[PDB]
């Protein structure tokens, strides 16, 4: 349901997608003009609180197309047969209905080397990351529907689909730099009263080491420890409080200070 | 993989591994900065202010002269860098008294790159998780010259240069502003130059920097805390708005 | 069935056309079958029946033929648990046979049990990957309490075969059962006739009589040696399509077949 | 003909 | 039933289109076309070719594109035995179709199949035999069975697929089963050289080119990390807006896709 | 896996050694050389490959003495070690005793430096197989050498890659050059035949080939370049 | 069929290929060096190099990928700069002393190998040596030089032992594409201005950035005047002469 | 219905100048099993339990599936050629009245020999999930080897089986009586190897200067299945280069080939 205007940050990582989805749907001329079709396919790597399923649902807002709603678990079933042709299923009906989208999430679950098991079970999952490959690329074209998917970690992870073919682009998040955190923080902030005390350019600050999402954590958390005290609007001191709170079990440099 | 744990070996793209993991380790590090004038050089430190139990009466330093035309500067881990440091000046002096001449500066550092290119090449051994580099000036000359010295053992020659903590941003910096269109000539913009080259780490802290320059003739000088208190507002004083 | 053969209690092999010994044989006559017989006495003391037994041992001895065959003449239904062919990769299910097997045992009235290789079970734990190794003492030390619990029967008794004895020294289960321990022996050179008079019968050979056999048997004393000797000196006097034995094969044969059960 | 086999329809296994 | 339905039914693809591989075919179609073509020259000699060769390699490294530009080429019945067509539950219901997939083939003459990964079933190596009902094991022990103990058929080509073929069986590798096994790996130079320019056809670049340049920067890749290259290349220059691509554009697409520098050199 | 093969310190699981086993696999990858005899005057031929249409050619042949010299076939380098220690034999049986060192004394010693780097741990085996010729006091010879340590005395052999399309030449005609004596210019022809026919359409040009030759009055010398075309 | 991965972390193991791995990888980090080029006249040997700029701010003699290594020999640097200084420190110790051992002047194949003797260091030792090496070192050096016996030739030392009299060559980033064309751009009947032109002309087709007087090296060598490099400006006005040339 | 459709191949059979090498495994199995097949009469006249069975494992290529194909029409003994597969697949019903069935027509047509397939599938020596899909079916064997004798039968049936593992079956076939002579079939010396070679070639067109020695010791690790495949590619290697014959060179690049060497070939080697 969000929109833009609520991220600021992204915007090296952003232009992909728009090149991706919300733009070919507008002025594919482009694309052929150079005599080139666009990616079918895109990913996103972890790291997280750092707004990932948040972009997706984003172009959801304005994509004027079917867009749909998976995470990597609903493919698995129990009946050791049934799984992979629900695969084919959802790529038919898109299909069916193109110009589609999909959103497979923490495919982690699914995306794994071919650990050659004994188990029983976990083969049969094996075959269903496999019809997918048979299925994406494999041995037809498909046509225009377009992959979004994401995870939190692939440095062993994710053996094979991820190359092109497949996928193209794999556009990756961090904690933000000093100077995202500048918009960001306007972003949740306005809305309140903030009386006099902004001071922001301090608050925030290299050595918080701290996420994209602890910022509406250390947003709600000084209104409420303000309205507690009857006061409803807000100060710095709120807020100094808050960052000495959620800060403090993030991280411990207690095996630094050797590289003098 | 397995192609990393040693120095006498190579991945099959042709390049061995322990040594360029020291370039990560020496990034966990302090700043260095060096600028050459046209007839004086200087030289940078992102010195910490950690707490109010280490003795003022004294402070530390990253710099370390070897003889009165020499001086050096490093960052990475301080232990590895402090043997190094003992086999310059000592090799130096020897170079006194066998030859009854001072140092060229080039064979001073090719004895530094001379000892990290076997304390690599042989095993049995570990890197100097260090990067180094050396300021100052030849005898009966004002050619003024830094080099650079890296675990791998070369030896290059650049007019500005950065190590360890957003060097990144450094670098570029310079490139941006310093330039041999127009080479400084005295220090009070050699280190206009420089100490605003800092502050893309420095994050307004005064109680966090040292600095040094450099004679011909042989000499040198240090300098205090408010010799920079002032530049810290001059530098300020364009940032009007 | 679906496991082992259970003998019907009266498959009557002979204990006696054997041979093997007389001492261990009637050692194994007190614990097994004096209270079967003569319960008027262990009751009259109050101790109860004994708990099972050990043969060591390398083959040859025939320490299995024995087994079912004195089962035989008491009657009661001779199974199978060789502990190589028991463990399974799997966390449980190696302490699921076990319990299977005293559960269906006394599903059936009487029956006795013939574990081998019970080496399998009772390891040194040399390479203590915990996974693993906590694991088999968990299988293992379930048998300690499936096999002696309420089960106050005097019907189910307990044999373990265990060549190699005393490689187990996680620990060796000594006190309480294993109320004999047999001092099993090899077969001397006089107890190889004793041994050929065996499989020799049944045979219309001219006698194949000699003195010389006992010497080629020297060394390859094992059962399977003189099974197999005249088995091939069998194939021998009709490689020429004779008619009877010839002692000579019998010369030729273990002198030319304990070779390999000699070297290998 | 409700012979309805089970369908051998796995499930998960511990390992060693 | 379904059988009938997976049928190629002519993808359009040459062997124009696919470059450092010139020897590889030369082993692919040397076992298909030619008993199927001119089976003369092999009877001149008098005797028998095999049959049911296999390919593996790396991933994306140029493999099923052959599988379906032989397709077209050969003018002759092509048949995709593709995942999820092979496994189904109810025991019967999953090993019947094998049974009657062979059964379409021997009937009919001058036929060619293909099998899309076959690292399900065949690389369902029995885990150290376990399991008291294997459902794979049954119906992998048939086509050996179909393929080993006697002949199957005389005229018919198969081709197999594995990114890893370590996983099926060590009777894979054994005539009347297998044959051959071919190994797709990465190009060198003269061949990416020819993989670029059928890939920049349609692309609307003008010349001022030398792709030795590129191809002596862009080392070990594979067949379709060289494809991506042409469209981030020729995308920069669309958000940078402009109606051609240039070289140095590729030199900055180059970088990604491959992926702080090695000043020891 | 055919384990037991990451140094040759270890046995097979039978009774062989693997590393060893595969040095011998490495002279196969290498180029053809061949060494005949008679009763008076012996030979060797051997085609050198190059290293593109434009480099030069491969030093194969190599002087250790005048009544002596070989000819490698596989790894160059770990041979050029050998041919400096058959120079300073040679020259250590001449300062002292002054007298030829026996062509046949060579091979019986460098079998035992082939052993002494086969079983401790570092080092390799001399990954490389080569031949011997010599006049002596006592008549002409021919020693090959390949790595594990056994050298033979023979009349003729070849190696390398594609050489028994040579030897079969020899086996076949074996008696007819052994008699032969005091006429060196059609022996020298018999290599020819003989190796040419194990060729991939090398077609024998005159730069790709060397030749050395030794006999009772003529030392030991090599024929290479534009006085060569003679014997093609 | 278990493959190459295992045979590959010891010098001193074949595998049954029958061949070694590790020197056959020291050959890929020359790969990653910068370019290096040789070809010779009859009147005249001439070199070429690219410097990879990495930063506007190098005063770009620092690096050297060229050496006076005595009054008529030259190298020529590609792959790890730090390693060949091993070499040369041990080269040009030959050089001069056979300048005392024998009073006179040297021929290169002495030289060329006794740097090949010496690379092999790290196992058997030629002269029956030891070792002092667990790590042949990449680089691929162009020993260019005059004697009085065969004239002006140059040459090709990798690390792995064995050496090779090229007329023309070409190793490091670009090996591929110069070294095929050369091929048809070679003449035994050259000037020294038919040499120095096409060894920049070549050294443009292959590599990244345009050209300029910082952005590349050359020297040539003569029996008489010796190693002499050229000054930035005298190479930069060849590097106008070939555009004129090329309209 | 299966019986029916399977028939004995007594009348196609490969006769015996195919096999190479072997020289006592067949020698212990004629005097093992044949020779008992003629003279019934001693081994129930002079007094012996005769061998009532036998069995061969050892590694694939190796000639387990061939040989017991070469013994029947060598001795006019017809049989079936099993397949444990066909009896484990879907079908239940059958797997027990099958076996009934085959000796039970073997025990007509007598003499006559019997032969199963790798037991890969049958086997079965677990006790997994279910043991009850697959214990009606070994237990009718084993009463249906039962009958073959015990009683002073001589019912001149004979069984042998074939299977790689000889370690995972049922524990309970190398039981006396039942069998006690399992087979090892070594893989091949570099003797034994060479017949194996020629043999898969005659029908091929050669010359006749090959020594076909040494090519036998580039080859370890490899028997019958690794050798004639080699023997195959290099007549494919004639026509690419348009060869009438095959060279020795072909067939060593057919080793070359067997595992996709591919060597550079000139690197620093001379
Ligand atoms: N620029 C931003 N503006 C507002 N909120 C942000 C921004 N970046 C991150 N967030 C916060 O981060 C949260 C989303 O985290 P993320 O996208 O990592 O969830 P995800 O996709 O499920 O991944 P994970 O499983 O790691 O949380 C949101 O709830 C949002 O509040
Ligand atoms: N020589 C080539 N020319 C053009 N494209 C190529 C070439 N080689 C590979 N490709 C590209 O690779 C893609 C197909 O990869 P391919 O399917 O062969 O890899 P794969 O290993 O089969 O993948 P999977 O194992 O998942 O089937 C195609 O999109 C194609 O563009
Ligand atoms: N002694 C031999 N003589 C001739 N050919 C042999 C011999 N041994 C093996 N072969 C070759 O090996 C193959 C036969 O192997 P066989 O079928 O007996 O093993 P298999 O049954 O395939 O093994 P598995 O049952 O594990 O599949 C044939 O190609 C045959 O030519
Ligand atoms: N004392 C004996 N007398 C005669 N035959 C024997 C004797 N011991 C063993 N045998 C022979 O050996 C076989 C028994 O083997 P055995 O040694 O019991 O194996 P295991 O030791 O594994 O139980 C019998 O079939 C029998 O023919």
């Amino acid at each position: 349901t969000e929109s833009y205007s609520d991220i600021g940050g992204l915007e090296s990582q952003i232009q992909e997608i728009k090149e991706s989805v919300e733009l070919p749907l507008t002025h594919p001329e482009l694309y052929e003009e150079m005599g080139i079709k666009p990616p079918k396919g895109v990913i996103l790597y972890g790291a997280p609180g750092t707004g990932k399923t948040l972009l997706a649902k984003a172009v959801a807002n304005q994509t004027s197309a079917t867009f749909l709603r998976i995470v990597g678990s609903e493919l698995i079933q129990k009946y050791l047969g049934d799984g992979p042709r629900l695969c084919r299923q959802i790529f038919k009906v898109a299909g069916e209905n193109a110009p589609s989208i999909v959103f497979i999430d923490e495919i982690d679950a699914i995306g794994t080397k071919r650990y050659d098991s004994n188990s029983g079970g976990e083969r049969e999952i094996q075959r269903t990351m496999l019809e997918l490959l048979n299925q994406l690329d494999g041995f037809d074209d498909r046509g225009d529907v377009k992959v979004i998917m994401a995870t939190n970690k692939i440095e062993t992870l994710d053996p094979a689909l991820i190359r092109p073919g497949r996928i193209d682009r794999k556009i990756l998040f961090e904690n933000p730099d000093l100077s995202t955190k500048k918009k960001i923080l306007g972003i949740h902030t306005s809305k309140m009263n903030l009386s006099e005390d902004v001071n922001l350019e301090t608050l925030v600050t290299t050595k918080d080491d701290l996420s994209g999402a602890d910022i509406q954590a250390m947003c709600t958390e000084a209104g409420l420890l303000a309205l507690r005290e009857r006061r409803m609007q807000v100060t710095a001191e709120d807020f100094k409080q808050a960052k000495e709170r959620v800060m403090k079990n993030k991280v411990e440099e207690n095996l630094e200070g050797l590289y003098l | 993989s397995g192609y990393d744990r040693a120095l006498s070996i190579f991945s099959p793209d042709g390049h061995i591994f322990q040594v360029e993991y020291a370039l990560e380790a020496v990034k966990r590090g302090t700043c260095a900065v060096g600028v050459k004038g046209k007839n004086c050089v200087v030289l940078g430190c992102e010195r910490r202010s950690t707490l109010k139990l280490q003795d003022t009466r004294i402070t530390p330093s990253k710099v370390s002269k070897i003889d009165s035309h020499v001086v050096l500067s490093f960052s990475g881990l301080n232990a590895d860098s402090r043997i190094l440091i003992e086999k310059a000046r000592v090799e130096a002096q020897s170079h006194r008294l066998t030859l009854e001449d001072p140092v060229t500066v080039e064979y001073l550092t090719r004895y530094v790159a001379g000892v990290q290119q076997r304390y690599t090449q042989s095993g049995g051994v570990r890197p100097f998780g260090v990067s180094t580099l050396i300021a100052g000036f030849d005898p009966r000359d004002d050619e003024p010259k830094l080099y650079q010295t890296e675990p791998s053992g070369i030896y290059s020659s650049w007019s500005a240069q950065t190590i360890g903590r957003n060097s990144k941003t450094v670098r570029e910096f310079l490139e941006k502003n310093y330039d041999r269109k127009e080479p400084p000539a005295t220090v009070e913009e050699c280190v206009k130059l420089t100490v605003r080259s800092l502050l893309e780490v420095v994050q307004t802290g005064a109680k966090n920097i040292e600095i040094t320059v450099v004679k011909p003739d042989s000499d040198i000088v240090a300098l205090s805390s408010e010799e920079i208190n002032q530049y810290v507002t001059q530098i300020e004083q364009e940032k009007q708005e | 069935l679906v496991y082992n053969m259970t003998s019907f209690e009266q498959g009557e092999i002979t204990f006696d056309g054997i041979g093997g010994l007389t001492e261990q044989i009637r050692e194994l006559r007190e614990v097994i079958e004096l209270p079967l017989k003569n319960p008027e006495i262990f009751q009259r003391v109050g101790i109860k029946p004994p708990k099972g037994v050990l043969l060591y041992g390398p083959p040859g001895t025939g320490k299995t033929l024995l087994a079912k065959a004195v089962a035989a003449t008491i009657g009661a239904n001779f199974i199978f648990s060789p502990a190589s062919g028991i463990v399974d990769k799997y966390i449980g299910e190696s302490a699921r046979i076990i319990r299977e097997m005293f559960a269906y045992a006394k599903e059936h009235e009487p029956c006795i049990i013939f574990m081998d290789e019970v080496d399998a079970i009772g390891g040194r734990r040399f390479s203590e990957g915990t996974s693993a190794d906590r694991e088999i003492q968990r299988t293992l030390m379930e048998l300690l309490t499936q096999m002696d619990g309420f089960d106050n029967l005097g019907q189910t008794k307990i044999i373990m075969a265990t060549n190699r004895p005393d490689t187990l020294d996680p620990a060796l289960l000594r006190p309480g059962r294993l109320d004999r321990k047999v001092e099993i022996p090899l077969p001397n050179e006089a107890g190889r006739l004793e041994i050929f008079k065996i499989h020799t019968a049944k045979v219309k050979k001219t006698g194949e009589f000699d003195f010389e056999a006992a010497v080629k048997m020297s060394d390859g004393f094992n059962g399977a040696d003189i099974r197999n000797c005249a088995t091939e000196a069998g194939f021998f006097a009709i490689r020429d399509d004779r008619d009877h034995i010839n002692p000579d094969d019998l010369m030729k044969a273990v002198r030319k077949v304990a070779e390999v059960k000699k070297l290998e | 003909n409700n012979e309805n086999v089970s369908a051998r329809l796995g499930g998960a296994s511990i390992a060693v | 039933s379904v059988t009938m339905m997976t049928v190629e039914e002519k993808p359009d693809v040459t062997y124009s289109d696919v470059g450092g591989c010139k020897d590889q075919i030369e082993k692919l179609r040397e076992v298909v076309e030619l008993p199927l073509l001119s089976p003369e020259r092999f009877a001149t000699l008098g005797i028998d070719p095999p049959k049911g060769i296999l390919l593996y390699g790396p991933p994306g490294t140029g493999k099923t594109l052959c599988a379906r530009a032989v397709a077209n080429r050969t003018d002759a019945t092509f048949i995709r035995v593709i995942g999820s067509e092979l496994v189904q539950k109810y025991v019967g219901e999953g090993a019947r179709m094998v049974r009657e997939l062979f059964e379409m083939a021997r009937t009919k003459k001058a036929c060619i199949i293909f099998f899309d990964e076959i690292d399900a079933v065949g690389g369902a190596r029995f885990d150290d035999g376990a399991g008291g009902d294997n459902e794979v094991q049954r119906t992998m022990l048939e086509l050996i069975t179909q393929l080993d103990g006697f002949d199957p058929r005389g005229n018919i080509k198969v081709m197999f697929a594995t990114n890893r073929p370590n996983t099926l069986d060590p009777a894979l590798l054994r005539p009347g089963r297998i044959d051959r096994k071919v190994e797709f790996s990465l190009p060198d130079l003269e061949g990416r050289a020819n993989i670029f320019r059928i890939h920049s056809k349609s692309m609307s670049v003008e010349r001022g080119i030398r792709w030795e340049l590129i191809s002596r920067l862009c080392p070990n890749s594979t067949g379709a990390e060289l494809r991506s290259v042409c469209t981030e290349a020729g995308m920069f220059a669309i958000r940078a807006r402009r109606k051609v691509a240039t070289e140095k554009d590729f030199l900055k697409a180059v970088d990604k896709v491959i992926s702080s520098r090695y000043m020891q050199y | 896996r055919n384990n037991y093969d990451g140094d040759t310190v270890t046995f097979s699981p039978t009774g062989r050694l693997f590393q060893v086993e595969y040095a011998l696999e490495a002279i196969k990858q290498g180029s053809v050389t061949v060494g005949l005899r008679s009763n008076t005057h012996a030979v060797l031929v051997a085609l050198k490959r190059n290293a593109d249409e434009l480099s030069s050619y491969q030093k194969k042949i190599i002087k250790c003495d005048e009544h002596m010299g070989l000819s490698l076939a596989g790894l160059a380098p770990d041979a050029r070690v050998l041919s400096n220690y058959l120079r300073q034999q040679c020259n250590y049986s001449s300062l002292v005793f002054n007298r030829k060192l026996a062509v046949e004394r060579a091979g019986h010693l460098l079998c035992d430096k082939a052993q002494k780097n086969t079983q401790s741990y570092g080092g390799r085996p001399y990954g490389v197989g080569l031949l011997i010729i010599g006049y002596d006091k006592s008549g002409a010879h021919l020693l090959e050498f390949q790595p594990s340590g056994n050298v033979t005395e023979l009349y003729g052999t070849a190696i390398g890659a594609r050489s028994q399309g040579a030897k079969t030449y020899l086996e076949r005609t074996l008696d007819t050059f052994i008699k032969i004596d005091g006429n060196p210019d059609e022996l020298i022809k018999a290599g020819v035949e003989a190796i040419s026919q194990s060729l991939r359409d090398e077609s024998l040009t005159v730069d790709n080939l060397s030749i050395a030759i030794v006999g009772k009055d003529t030392p030991f010398t090599i024929y290479d370049g534009e006085a060569v075309a003679k014997y093609i | 069929f278990l493959t190459r991965s295992e045979y590959d972390r010891g010098v001193s193991t074949f595998s049954p290929e029958g061949r070694l791995f590790q020197v056959e990888y020291s050959l890929e980090a020359i790969k990653l060096g910068s370019t290096a080029i040789g070809i010779a006249t009859k009147e005249g040997v001439v070199l070429g190099v690219e410097k990879r700029a990495t930063s506007p701010l190098l005063e770009s003699d620092s690096i050297e990928k060229i050496v006076e290594i005595d009054r008529h020999i030259g190298c020529a640097m590609s792959g790890l700069t730090a390693d060949a200084r091993s070499m040369i420190e041990h080269a040009r110790t030959a050089a001069v002393t056979h300048n005392l051992y024998y009073d006179e002047d040297i021929n290169v194949e002495s030289l060329t190998q006794s740097v090949c003797d010496l690379a092999l260091r790290f196992g058997e030792g030629a002269s029956g040596e030891e070792r002092l090496m667990s790590r042949p070192f990449g680089v691929a050096l162009l020993i260019a030089g005059h004697d009085a016996d065969d004239g002006y030739q140059l040459f090709h030392a990798e690390p792995s032992g064995t050496f090779y009299r090229y007329n023309a060559k070409a190793i490091g980033s670009g090996s591929e594409g110069a070294q095929a064309e050369l091929l048809n751009e070679w003449h035994s009947s050259l000037t020294l201005k038919e040499a120095e032109l096409l060894v920049l002309k070549i050294l443009k087709q292959v590599m990244e950035e345009k050209l300029d007087e910082n952005n590349a090296q050359l020297s040539c060598i003569t029996k008489q005047d010796g190693f002499k490099i050229y000054d930035n400006e005298k190479t930069a006005e060849l590097i106008k002469e070939l555009k004129e040339k090329e309209a | 219905s299966r019986v029916k459709a399977m028939e004995v191949d007594e009348k196609p059979t490969e006769t015996y100048s195919d096999v190479g090498g072997l020289d006592k495994q067949i020698e212990e199995l004629v005097e093992a099993i044949v020779l008992p097949m003629k003279r019934a009469d001693k081994f129930k006249d002079m007094g012996i339990r005769a061998p009532k069975g036998a069995l061969m494992y050892g590694p694939p290529g190796t000639g387990k599936t061939l040989l017991a194909r070469a013994c029947a029409a060598q001795t006019n003994a017809t049989f079936l050629k099993l397949a444990a597969p066909q009896l484990v697949q879907m079908y239940i019903g059958e797997g027990a009245k099958l076996v009934r069935d085959a000796f039970a027509l073997a025990k007509e047509k007598a003499p006559t020999i019997i032969f199963i397939d790798e037991l890969d599938a049958i086997g079965t020596k677990r006790f997994d999930s279910e043991k009850s899909g697959d214990r009606e079916v070994q237990r009718t064997m084993l009463e249906l080897l039962n009958q073959l004798d015990g009683f002073s039968s001589d019912d001149r049936v004979k069984v042998l089986a074939a299977t790689n593992r000889v370690d995972v079956l049922d524990p309970a076939l190398l039981r006396s009586g039942r069998l006690d002579r399992k087979i090892e079939f070594p893989l091949p010396s570099e003797d034994s190897r060479a017949q194996i070679l020629q043999i898969h070639s005659r029908k091929m067109t050669t010359d006749d200067d090959i020594n076909w020695q040494e090519l036998a010791r580039s080859t370890d690790e490899f028997n019958g299945a690794q050798l004639k495949a080699v023997t195959v590619e290099a007549g494919m290697i004639a026509l690419r280069n348009g060869q009438s014959s095959v060279k020795h060179e072909d067939f060593v690049e057919g080793i070359s080939e067997v595992q996709a060497r591919k060597s550079k070939s000139v690197s620093f080697y001379a």
